[PDB]
């Protein structure tokens, strides 16, 4: 076979240890999921420093806790922009999931609260910037560099999916690079606890699995498709279904044959064909052997999965850090003052937050 | 030709 007796025994034992870890992780998650925390700070506890990113509902800002001096990233959502039914439900998903998870590559939530106008989530500040801007600046990552990030995503999805959580918005914009060069997944705005299928048409066009575009009930396999898109984009510098307008992107995803750069290794192309697989009975991550079809693939043969989890592997890139509160690794955005209305807005729609 | 800047995620439609 491909493995000798000693290697096969080591791998089997490793796989059983993963099961033991995930069972304990589910016990810890469920305690926090059934007993969430709320209103653990208020706005005047923080000095607001700089906008780090913007979205449709608000912005993420670097803030400084006044009493402790610690820096944090504060996501601010304008309740009156979170108007559509699925926008509201997704915001409650995001907070409840973030407060309950615990994994080395998932951003840690510190506080959450709300006022008359806004919802706030205060998380650990990750100063190395988004993978997105490092990737666009350098062009593409070499295969070993892409593989180091990909392995962290595989482990993070194995963790999330074991808790019945689907992530649904994988992309470089959502992956921050910490001081040791490891990834922090942020932005849980589309994550959801799903025990079988779900039906919301949501995500980012280039990263949508065909079954989402086709209005089919879908499952956690959409995250494995998205991993294929991410690995392709990291290694090529552009994603596999690439067009100016969303409708053109969708047509390529459902009906397009993926083409690969001539510099992709055959091992990489083989992995990507099996992740970017339209047939759900054939997509890696969705078969009887689950995540192990990915972890045991030839492209990952050099990956020490336990060492990645334990953060024992030297990262390919360490961001320059000029001290606490440095924002040099983030792009600049237009600043707009936070206005808190004298009247409560959308109080009933956000009771649970 | 395709989108090179940051990409917004869509909640609906
Ligand atoms: C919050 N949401 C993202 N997609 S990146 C991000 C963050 N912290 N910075 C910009």
């Amino acid at each position: 076979g491909h493995m000798g007796n000693a290697a096969a025994a080591k791998k089997g034992s490793e796989q059983e240890s993963v099961k033991e870890f995930l069972a304990k992780a589910k016990e810890e998650f469920l305690k926090k999921w059934e007993s969430p925390s709320q209103n653990t700070a208020q706005l005047d506890h923080f000095d607001r420093i700089k906008t780090l990113g913007t979205g449709s509902f608000g912005r993420v800002m670097l803030v400084k806790h006044k009493e402790t001096g610690n820096h944090y990233a504060m996501k601010i959502l304008d309740k009156q922009k979170v108007v559509k039914l699925k926008q509201i439900e997704h915001t409650l998903n995001e907070k409840r999931i973030l407060q309950a998870v615990n994994f080395p590559f998932l951003v840690k939530l510190e506080f959450s609260f709300k006022d008359n106008s806004n919802l706030y989530m205060v998380m650990e500040y990750v100063p190395g910037g988004e993978m997105f801007s490092h990737l666009r600046r350098i062009g593409r990552f070499s295969e070993p560099h892409a593989r180091f990030y990909a392995a962290q995503i595989v482990l993070t999805f194995e963790y999330l999916h074991s808790l019945d959580l689907i992530y649904r918005d994988l992309k470089p914009e959502n992956l921050l690079i910490d001081q040791q060069g490891y990834i922090q997944v942020t932005d849980f705005g589309f994550a959801k606890r799903v025990k079988g299928r779900t039906w919301t048409l949501c995500g980012t066009p280039e990263y949508l699995a065909p079954e989402i575009i086709l209005s089919k009930g879908y499952n956690k396999a959409v995250d494995w498709w998205a991993l294929g898109v991410l690995i392709y984009e990291m290694a090529a510098g552009y994603p596999p279904f690439f067009a100016d307008q969303p409708i053109q992107i969708y047509e390529k995803i459902v009906s397009g044959k993926v083409r690969f750069p001539s510099h992709f290794s055959s091992d990489l192309k083989d992995l990507l064909r099996n992740l970017l697989q339209v047939d759900l009975t054939k997509r890696f991550g969705n078969l009887k052997n689950g995540v192990n079809d990915i972890k045991n693939h030839k492209w990952f043969a050099t990956t020490d999965w336990i060492a990645i989890y334990q953060r024992k592997v030297e990262a390919p890139f360490i961001p320059k850090f000029k001290g606490p509160g440095d924002t040099s690794n983030f792009d600049d955005y237009e600043e707009e003052e936070i206005r808190v209305s004298i009247n409560e807005k959308c109080g009933k729609e956000f009771t649970e937050f | 030709a395709g989108r090179t800047g940051r990409r917004q995620a869509i909640h609906d439609i």
